């Protein structure tokens, strides 16, 4: 799927985010 | 208006806020249900992100 | 041990799968309250991912 | 519990994730053995995803 | 030139087929360390897709 690949995107750049808090 | 939104967009401005603190929450709390406390969390918090 | 995971592991174990799927049937369906959607959607597909 | 779970199902839980992420890696890079360096990603990243 | 490609050609022409491929036979397997199959069955499919 694409959007899954978009909602991959979403879900790691939040992910990321939550490493530096 | 939302619907014609790309899809990055249209999560950015629905879900993507409340999510990034439910997910935060989760991640401190660890809860034994984790899916569960994140659709309650949802819920919960709802009304100040709308 | 799921409970001493650093963040990213945690997540990706227990709420990332499900998410995504959520996060792909929201984005494709857009439906009118996209918060309660999700949730609903989190509890509705919880058995098949817990 | 997962051998009952429809095809769907099953692979969204084992291996979509770590897939999606591994193939997002690669469009970036795009390196010379693109199979050989999907593989590896799985490998080296499995543990984000299981307990082994 | 693959360097130069969209996202989805270049996916759709490396990795794709042999992919799908692996997908179907984890499915119908169901083993128990799926990542690992995966993994696996890229490595020993590979020669099929490519030619180094």
């Amino acid at each position: 799927l694409y959007k899954e690949q978009i909602a991959e995107d979403i879900v790691w750049d939040i992910i990321d985010e939550l490493e530096q808090i | 208006d939302l619907q014609s939104l790309p899809t990055r967009a249209y999560l950015d401005q629905t879900v993507v806020p409340i999510l990034l603190q439910g997910l935060a929450v989760l991640a401190k709390e660890r809860p034994p249900n984790p899916i569960e406390f994140l659709a309650s969390y949802l819920l919960k918090n709802k009304a100040q992100f709308e």
